[PDB]
């Protein structure tokens, strides 16, 4: 059951799990660090919900920072690499520091082809500057060149439904998506 | 695999294609390879084309064969700020662009949209420092891979950021090639 989402997940991706756990674990036998075990909530993809319409442009829009970890506060954030890298672990990780986050505010066009894409997940408001950092300044468009308009005019990145996506600063990302928040609603199902 | 597709595109628009940001430059010392690999991380295989019609045109391409996603740097429409030379001052790190050799000179923006005002500095607690102390935050990263950013992000893995810093290795030896 489990094992189907990690295939979907490369041992690249993985490898940073598992060793981001051993760590947590090798604090708690020991019996050391606790803030760092009553600050940490988890990565970004078991802490929201979304409408599975919306699984591709959510899905690639954030790639991997799908993985980043909730932490309350820089400290945190750094125990835990400096036994990780003192362990000499098989990376990688990211912090989203609950204490240190610094995300811009944005207001979005009242434009009626796109809309802000985090107006469509589900999410704990404890977890909010994190949410907002990683889809706090994309928009979901009605075309391929919609985004280009949007993109080019306004700061805002933009994804079509499919995946297309144009950056604010001119990138441009594309190819043929095949068929991860898919698999992990199916096991959210089970527990 | 898939980078028979990526000759396929240099093929098609002969002159447009420049290829991935790993064959156009080169971390100056071997020292910064490990700070490079991770301010540029996924902008390494992302190909910088001369237009944004080519840009276009290669991810239509791309879907046709039914390929993997890849990123495009369009030098014609690629929207990037100038490196504030300023910070050549800062008395511990100095810019990451600064620790880079690309060819050719006019891929220049390429460069400035990966790096921007990146900074490297030599251990972790001085990079920390000069990220988080100042009135205005900057992105660091140290010689091990740890980089602290001016959203508050941390990462590291610097065993991984090792593995990964020899492809500039391996691309040397194609000089060779």
């Amino acid at each position: 059951k489990q094992q189907l989402l990690r295939a979907a997940t490369g041992k690249a991706i993985l490898n940073g799990i598992d060793s981001i756990n051993k760590v947590l674990e090798h604090f708690r036998r020991k019996g050391i660090n606790q803030h760092v075990q009553n600050g940490y909530h988890g990565i970004v993809m078991n802490n929201f919900e979304c409408e599975p319409a919306f699984y591709t442009c959510v899905e690639v829009t954030a790639g991997n920072r799908l993985f980043y970890h909730i932490v309350d506060s820089d400290e945190v954030s750094t125990k835990i690499l400096m036994e990780f890298n003192k362990m000499n672990l098989p990376g990688e990780v990211t912090f989203l520091p609950l204490n240190k986050l610094d995300v811009r505010d944005t207001a979005y066009p009242e434009t009626n082809d796109a809309i802000p894409m985090i107006s469509k997940l589900r999410y704990n408001p404890r977890f909010d500057k994190a949410f907002k950092h990683v889809f706090g300044k994309t928009l979901i468009c009605r075309s391929m060149e919609v985004s280009t308009q949007l993109a080019r005019a306004f700061t805002m990145d933009c994804i079509t439904l499919e995946g297309d996506q144009v950056s604010h600063r001119g990138a441009l990302t594309g190819g043929y998506y095949d068929t991860r928040l898919e698999l992990q609603k199916d096991v959210r199902k089970a527990e | 695999r898939k980078a028979e597709i990526m000759e396929s595109i240099k093929r098609l628009y002969p002159g447009s294609v420049y290829g991935r940001l790993i064959d156009l430059c080169q971390p100056t010392q071997k020292k910064y390879q490990i700070a490079v690999t991770k301010v540029l991380g996924k902008n390494m295989d992302a190909i910088i084309v001369d237009s944004e019609k080519t840009g276009r045109d290669c991810i239509q391409y791309i879907k046709e064969q039914r390929g993997e996603p890849e990123t495009f740097l369009p030098l014609d429409y690629l929207e990037v700020k100038p490196t504030d030379e300023k910070l050549r001052e800062l008395k511990g790190a100095k810019l990451v662009i600064d620790v880079i050799r690309y060819e050719p000179p006019h891929i220049k923006k390429a460069l400035q949209y990966a790096c921007g005002n990146a900074l490297v500095c030599d251990n972790v607690e001085d990079a920390r420092r000069i990220a988080f102390g100042g009135h205005q935050r900057h992105k660091t990263v140290a010689l091990d891979g740890t980089l602290f950013q001016k959203s508050g992000v941390i990462s590291g893995g610097a065993s991984d950021l090792k593995a990964k810093a020899r492809r500039w290795d391996e691309k040397a030896v194609d000089k060779l090639k």
